[PDB]
RNA sequence: CUAGACGGUGGGAGAGGGUGGUGGAAUUCCCGGAGUAGCGGUGAAAUGCGCAGAUACCGGGAGGAACGCCGAUGGCGAAGGCAGCCACCUGGUCCACCCGUGACGCUGAGGCGCGAAAGCGUGGGGAGCAAACCGGAUUAGAUACCCGGGUAGUCCACGCC
RNA sequence: GGAAGAGGCGCCGAGGGUAGGGCCCGUGACUGGGGCGAAGUCGUAACAAGGUAGCUGUACCGGAAGGUGCGGCUGGAUCA
RNA sequence: AGCAUGACCAGGUUGAAACCCCCGUGACAGGGGGCGGAGGACCGAACCGGUGCCUGCUGAAACAGUCUCGGAUGAGUUGUG
RNA sequence: UGCCGGCAUGAGUAACGAUAAAAGAAGUGAGAAUCUUCUUCGCCGUAAGGACAAGGGUUCCUGGGGAAGGGUCGUCCGCCCAGGGAAAGUCGGGACCUAAGGUGAGGCCGAACGGCGCAGCCGAUGGACAGCAGGUCAAGAUUCCUGCACCGAUCAUGUGGAGUGAUGGAGGGACGCAUUACGCUAUCCAAUGCCAAGCUAUGGCUAUGCUGGUUGGUACGCUCAAGGGCGAUCGGGUCAGAAAAUCUACCGGUCACAUGCCUCAGACGUAUCGGGAGCUUCCUCGGAAGCGAAGUUGGAAACGCGACGGUGCCAAGAAAAGCUUCUAAACGUUGAAACAUGAUUGCCCGUACCGCAAACCGACACAGGUGUCCGAGUGUCAAUGCACUAAGGCGCGCGAGAGAACCCUCGUUAAGGAACUUUGCAAUCUCACCCCGUAACUUCGGAAGAAGGGGUCCCCACGCUUCGCGUGGGGCGCAGUGAAUAGGCCCAGGCGACUGUUUACCAAAAUCACAGCACUCUGCCAACACGAACAGUGGACGUAUAGGGUGUGACGCCUGCCCGG
RNA sequence: GUCCUAAGGUAGCGAAAUUCCUUGUCGGGUAAGUUCCGACCUGCACGAAAGGCGUAACGAUCUGGGCGCUGUCUCAACGAGGGACUCGGUGAAAUUGAAUUGGCUGUAAAGAUGCGGCCUACCCGUAGCAGGACGAAAAGACCCCGUGGAGCUUUACUAUA
RNA sequence: AGGGCCAUCGAUCAACGGAUAAAAGUUACCCCGGGGAUAACAGGCUGAUCUCCCCCGAGAGUCCAUAUCGGCGGGGAGGUUUGGCACCUCGAUGUCGGCUCGUCGCAUCCUGGGGCUGAAGAAGGUCCCAAGGGUUGGGCUGUUCGCCCAUUAAAGCGGCAC
RNA sequence: AGUACGAGAGGACCGGAGUGAACGGACCGCUGGUCUCCCUGCUGUCGUACCAACGGCACAUGCAGGGUAGCUAUGUCCGGA
């Protein structure tokens, strides 16, 4: 009974509780290509990771945002839900060569300019220098490589503050990472996330999901007397702050050092 | 219902059906491990 | 028919409200700096921080929340409640010049609105301080009054009494 | 030669029963609260700056009356 | 388990959200039903697996049979690979 | 307490298999009860039918003989013996595309073997028919006889008079769930609609009492488009679909919702020739059978055709050959190809047997076994539960007597209804539709489709009546949906919030199993997983309100002093 | 008051699927109980998240009763279809030294039928029954012995990615 | 480099013939090697504790041994009271209890004829003799046992690997 | 027998006809079931074209009831003096 829009929450009915789920989406027919993929799962002659896993693999499709520019003039108009996650994709447009992707602030009816073009246009744009930051209000799209841009890909959070402007030159913020001053200098979208919390929004029950696209995990403690002690008591646990095979449950720490968070500090969460 | 095996060899054509160890060499001594290798005939024609 | 009620012109008053950028003395601290032996805090003391450089002192920095001076018998305000720049919107208010509609109204368990601080929930959030809990310490005894920390909390949205 | 008693009867209803409902008096091992009696127990918030000027609002604790976050208030003696 | 292509479900009961006219209703939250069409709902055939006695352990078979259940608008089931 | 080979005895008893009836005439001959020609009986017939799927490979036949087998045996086998039987241009492989995965010279690396992968082939059930019904012996069929569809095809003439070669982007074949009907016949049902072979002492009728039998695609019609989507001549991609252009994309007029892109079963829906009982032709066994009549009217379900038809939902539903989307070097002016037509094609293998079936796997022909398509019937809310006949499968690997104990199976009781006993599992009881009727608790949508009350067949003044009920006078029986079909009821205490797992054969429980929150770490060419090999991806093609381990598990209040260890 | 301090029990329940000690102690149900509850509390050695309680439907979980029944138990009763008996064919396996294979009481490494001493039967066939051979099967696998094995865990000695 | 020899020093190894300097728990999922010559459930040698009788005087009974008991203790039958033994049973004999078949013994659980009775009767209190018979239903439990409800002439004791 | 005994409640050694139990049989003709084929009642399906009228199926009578010859207990008599 509060944000944006129909949430399939419902309290209580027969088998099927408090869901959660989409939103609006003009519905388009199908993609029309999506480029090398491969798939999921497993890897390396082995397998990795035993939690998640599904049946579903790829749909979502690179998202080359801008390499090149110097001009091109599209508009935006339709938009489509794909990527792995719920999170939408937009759709974009123009009339050149490629598609890629895009990103998508807010959704839109039927209008748009936009420009991509260092100094263009207020509303929505694309590729353009990096200084330009007055206010620098949602980006829902920020990246890392000098030529290419892309990263994200989620519906949660998307929206950075931008710092001033001293020696080393850093500036922004990040999603989650608190007080952690990146060095940079490359690009984005500039625009919201459309349906913010909607991206690890509840679901009813279990059995129409964790299967269908990924896999049935709430486990712990193998009980296994080899390399996994946790299980041999009355059914207790006393003491060992062991996770397992001995991995240090608690923080322990971690990575460090590195190219970066070498000038990069401040990132404690909490 | 099922048994423990049922019908169709596909796995014993092209993996270990007569000319199905050469894909791993050290198996062509073992396809050579009943025939140049002691007496007996062979197991996969009868 | 206009005394009442009602709308017009022309001006004025403020902490009335919702939103957006923020102005700076702030105070806890992150870091470098100068670089000694105590700081702190009671009416007498201490958990703490001291030989790792504490106390304090210059700068760069993270931030959240508050809004001295004007402030007084003050104003806004149905009232609750509200004292930083500007703006989108807006409430109630003032006399003269009468413009006219012409009794067109004041109240009213029942409801709708407000809903002092705090208190519920979802997500956020965190400098200062604070219920529980916890220390040095009163005294016979001290889950009071001193000091020392800290969780919900004091904080934005929205639904409660 | 259409006939009395009614002879077979159709829903009424006396009356008994198998069931669901509300209500009432008494009953009830155990337990919360109010007053009674030598004012029985240990200590002493609040009456005076009754050792935090005072009640209260909510909230946690906790032999008890009570402890603490802030606000209203004058129903505070006085020189903050 | 994981990967793909196809597949199995005769009905009844309950029949909710969406759509519409009206309305005590300023705004407008809200109220009537209509259609709507939801829900590992209902009986339970097919479909998955089974709580207990039974005959019988050279018995039908080194392996069962009779009666009671749920899944049956789906944390359902299935052919083959 | 061996091992094999043989003789053993348990002993002639237990047993012949799911207890789902059978008698007989007659053929034969070695006698016949289970063969054969056959009138009577009954069990299944959403089957224990027929076809497709795997399988067995010799099943099926012209039939033939007991040595042995089918746990009697037998003149029956699918035992054993020679021959016979599944006739292709379109139903079947490949080549035209493909998810797990395997493999792939070079290569990414590994002590070798190798693991894997770029250009690739595979690997599937998978994308790909353009004919239907008749004439068929001992067995085979849409290949054999007839009216019949041709997708592209073999050459050449006649509107084209000029186009075209790759991996393609296309439109699209690329479909998720559920509901509602807005469509539908075969098939089914209303039979006296058409034509009749003809009728029974039965009692009874011969006439609105009566057996039975009668359409198909190629083709296309304001008497087939029920129903879903707006069409076109000028300019350009302010630079890539490795070029261009008649795919996509956006900007300016005249058409510019003045016009169409689109079909399941039709009131010619037809050329067709099959059609009841039949004269019976036949050694008047087997049956080879001449020839031949009714070309009609509506009304019931589809998982058959609309079926990206619609709204809605999503847990958001694959790249995908082909009439069809586009061509560059070159090819090309009078010929190369798309057109109409005569002519011409799809190669070998199955197309026969049982088939959720004693013949395919259970040590055997043991009462086991899972997919696919139809699926007559009245009756019954539906009913594939429930009775019985089709078509079809059939008495199963037996037979009779007497049918003691006892024994498994079924039913009916005087006296009490659980006193029985560890506790009503069992046993056995018991739970129609319509109407009215209906609680403590409660997140009010419930707990109850509760309890309870009347009827539901028949003659009749009478409905939307081609089918229900209905104000009534009444009819049969002790009783009326009456056969079959079926939650036992209620309060309370212990565990779990119910759908899921399974002791693969004692034991399915308070046990694990759901979002929410609790501890985080990784925070990227990431933590972690397998991998000594990092190559690999899972993570996800992701970088966080994201994932790996750990706790309880609705929601409501809350969750604490010993960190000596 | 003090020992221990490392600390040092509160929300609920409290013979409830934690009580030995006892089926506790009062009370409802019929007459009544190792039982169902309502509490008390001197709860062997309940509890804070492998939680506490609360808490509707629903789970082939234990206990109390009742409603009509289950006619289970008393005697249950009788009947049936099929096995036990007439006949034709087939007839095996687990096992086993050997049977003129009755018993007592006694005796024996004491559980004797061939032993003692005594008594006793006309021999055989089949139906039926269990006391019987220390009934059968794998040389108990509950256990111990065995300088046996495997399996899991713990800081066991120690290798090791 | 070393060796032996003269001698000599390093281990509460205080598991002290120790033997290495060098080391834990756990299985009702177990497999085997054997086993009552290595337990437990029955017999069994035994006869602790179990039921019953014997000795005279203290003490009840108004006083007063014995209508009935008996400070202290004394002889044993039985022995199935929980067991001491480890003798064959591990080529393996599976608790207890419940229905039913029950059939034995008597010391007699209820009759009978008898001793006495501190017994008027009604009815008992203990003892003598042999079997002729016979001995419930509810509550719980698996129940041996046990107490709770009413009955019953009364509700047995030791049989039988309870 | 309301006596011996008992100052009062009450009440015998002997036996007597008499009511009962689980407990031996018997017997059909007092009580009942059982009866799977003898009939009536009813729904659904077929065979007689078709009807009063009947048969195959519903456990080997479908469903409601009835039933002899037999059996045995609650049926009746006798049982230990």
């Amino acid at each position: 009974k509060k944000y944006r829009p129909y949430t399939p929450s419902r309290r209580q009915m027969t088998t099927a509780d408090f869901s959660g789920l989409t939103k609006k989406r003009p519905e388009k027919a199908l993609t029309e290509a999506l480029p090398k993929t491969g798939g999921r799962n497993n890897r390396g002659r082995i397998t990795s990771r035993f939690i998640g896993g599904g049946h579903k693999r790829l749909y979502r499709i690179i998202d080359f945002k801008r390499r090149d520019k110097s001009g091109v003039n599209a508009k935006v108009a339709a938009i489509e839900y794909d990527p792995n996650r719920s999170a939408r994709i937009a759709l974009l447009h123009y009339a050149d060569g490629e598609k890629r992707y895009i990103l998508a602030p807010e959704g839109l009816t039927v209008g748009a300019t936009v420009n991509a073009g260092p100094e263009a246009e207020p509303k929505l744009g694309n590729a353009l220098p990096l200084r330009f930051v007055p206010v620098g209000a949602v980006v829902h799209a920020l990246e890392l490589v000098p030529g290419k841009g892309a990263q994200l890909a989620r519906s949660a959070g998307t929206s950075v503050q931008v710092q001033g402007k001293e020696s080393d030159y850093v500036i922004v913020r990040l999603p989650s990472g608190e007080l952690r001053r990146v060095h940079s200098e490359c690009y984005a979208t500039i625009g919201a996330v459309g349906n913010a919390e909607h991206k690890n929004i509840v679901l009813g029950k279990a059995g129409r999901s964790r299967w269908l696209g990924r896999k049935p995990h709430q486990r712990g403690s193998a009980m296994n007397p080899v390399d996994h002690p946790h299980g041999g008591g009355e059914g207790r646990t006393g003491a060992g702050r062991v996770p397992v095979t001995p991995w240090g449950k608690p923080t322990k720490g971690l990575k460090t050092r590195r190219k970066r968070k070498t000038s990069d500090r401040f990132i404690v969460t909490r | 219902m099922k048994r423990t095996y049922q019908p169709n060899n596909r796995k014993r054509a092209k993996t270990h059906g007569f000319r199905a160890r050469m894909k791993t060499k050290s198996g062509r001594n073992i396809l050579a491990r009943r025939r140049a290798k002691g007496r007996h005939q062979l197991t996969v024609s009868d």
